């Protein structure tokens, strides 16, 4: 044995010595030093500074450059209100437990960091989904006479809301569980319990089914088939200078965001797969940390890949930094 | 595909 089971929680240190504390009552500074808890609160400290700043700059530039607001742009909007979801819910919050050493706000509590924590990097996944079927719905043309405008943007906006509450409202009301991870100061998807009583195990299944392969594979058929119209395009085309570096840029930018993306969720799902593969294992909760890191992050590096690195963006954003004009 | 690329923040 190598954890210690409570009502709620599962704290990842076996209780054999007795040291073992509620994740909710008191510090946990025996699986962890305290200064690898100060650590763990430097880091939301980083993605605090600079994870608002970029999500919140993308809103504001939007607000003051009447070119940023087309449909196109309204799934970007919705990723960056995605990643400041992830900043209050999850990253301050968690930079207050971290602190104390234990998720001092309690099981109620930990429902709510933890929905609003999960809304926030669903609602993300989701967009960077939508974004590419909007990409290759409109650069691929597979359909006849369309004209992508302001009412499939908001489908697709709707679309990723209702896709983020199918994964964070069940474990609300019985089908999986919010429960202190890792380090027991921020509360996570049940994933690696075998619990019955709420059905861990479908949930589970559901999440890397529904919301890691389908991802996954929408994202994958339609940056393919957006790399493979352009490279056409440009083949026919060779005397045309600019469709030849459209071709190399827009390949660029495939590699980076599918790169980008299994980085993102690949540890969560890997770390899943071999729990379910490996029914009960030694994992230490920095360990288990880990997947956390990876995807929280993204509130950072997802606006620089898809904000930062888009033109349009750029400018406004680097105009209204520059005060007046540059 | 240049007009396309460009209202979906490619190029
Ligand atoms: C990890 O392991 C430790 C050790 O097993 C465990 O901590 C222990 O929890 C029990 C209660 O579940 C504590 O027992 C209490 O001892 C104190 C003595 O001061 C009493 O206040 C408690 O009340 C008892 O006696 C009363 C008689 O007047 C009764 O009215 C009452 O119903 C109780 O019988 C109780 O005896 C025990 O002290 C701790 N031990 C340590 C070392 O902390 C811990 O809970 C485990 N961790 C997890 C997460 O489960
Ligand atoms: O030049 C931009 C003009 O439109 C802005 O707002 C638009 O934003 C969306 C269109 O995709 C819709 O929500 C809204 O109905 C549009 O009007 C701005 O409000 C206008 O003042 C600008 O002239
Ligand atoms: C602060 C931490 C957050 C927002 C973590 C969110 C994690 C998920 C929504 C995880 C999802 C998945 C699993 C639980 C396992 C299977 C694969 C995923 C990635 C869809
Ligand atoms: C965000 C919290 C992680 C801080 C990074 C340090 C973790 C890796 O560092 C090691 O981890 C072990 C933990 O059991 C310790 O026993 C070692 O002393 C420590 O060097
Ligand atoms: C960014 C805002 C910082 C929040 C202040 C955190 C206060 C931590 O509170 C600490 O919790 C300890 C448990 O480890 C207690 O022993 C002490 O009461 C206290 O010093
Ligand atoms: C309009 O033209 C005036 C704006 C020019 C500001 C230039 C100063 C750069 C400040 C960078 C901030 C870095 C500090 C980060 C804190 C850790
Ligand atoms: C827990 O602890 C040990 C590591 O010392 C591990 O090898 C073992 O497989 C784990 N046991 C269970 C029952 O999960």
């Amino acid at each position: 044995m190598n954890g210690t089971e409570g009502p709620n929680f599962y704290v990842p240190f076996s209780n054999k010595t007795g040291v073992v504390r509620s994740p909710f009552e008191a510090p946990q500074y025996y699986l962890a030093e305290p200064w690898q808890f100060s650590m763990l609160a430097a880091y939301m400290f980083l993605l605090i500074m600079l994870g608002f700043p970029i999500n919140f700059l993308t809103l504001y530039v939007t607000v003051q450059h009447k070119k940023l607001r087309t449909p196109l742009n309204y799934i970007l909007l919705n990723l960056a209100v995605a990643d400041l979801f992830m900043v209050f819910g999850g990253f301050t919050t968690t930079l207050y437990t971290s602190l104390h050493g234990y998720f001092v706000f309690g099981p109620t509590g930990c429902n709510l960091e933890g929905f609003f924590a999960t809304l926030g990097g669903e609602i993300a996944l989701w967009s960077l989904v939508v974004l590419a079927i909007e990409r290759y719905v409109v650069v691929c043309k597979p359909m006849s006479n369309f004209r992508f405008g302001e009412n499939h943007a908001i489908m697709g906006v709707a679309f990723t809301w209702v896709m983020a509450l199918a994964c964070a409202a069940p474990p609300l009301v019985g089908w999986s569980r919010y429960i202190p991870e890792g380090m027991q100061c921020s509360c996570g998807i049940d994933y690696y319990t075998p619990h019955e009583e709420t059905n861990n195990e479908s949930f589970v299944i559901y999440m890397f089914v529904v919301h890691f392969i389908i991802p996954l594979i929408v994202i994958f058929f339609c940056y393919g088939q957006l790399v493979f119209t352009v490279k056409e395009a440009a083949a026919q085309q060779q005397e045309s200078a600019t469709t030849q570096k459209a071709e190399k840029e827009v390949t660029r930018m495939v590699i980076i965001m599918v790169i980008a993306f299994l980085i993102c969720w690949l540890p969560y799902a890997g770390v899943a797969f071999y729990i379910f593969t490996h029914q009960g294992s030694d994992f230490g909760p920095i360990f288990m940390t880990i997947p956390a890191f990876f995807a929280k992050t993204s509130a950072v590096y997802n606006p620089v890949i898809y904000i930062m690195m888009n033109k349009q963006f750029r400018n406004c954003m680097v105009t209204t930094l520059c005060c007046g004009k540059n | 595909i240049l007009e396309n690329l460009k209202d979906v923040g490619l190029f």
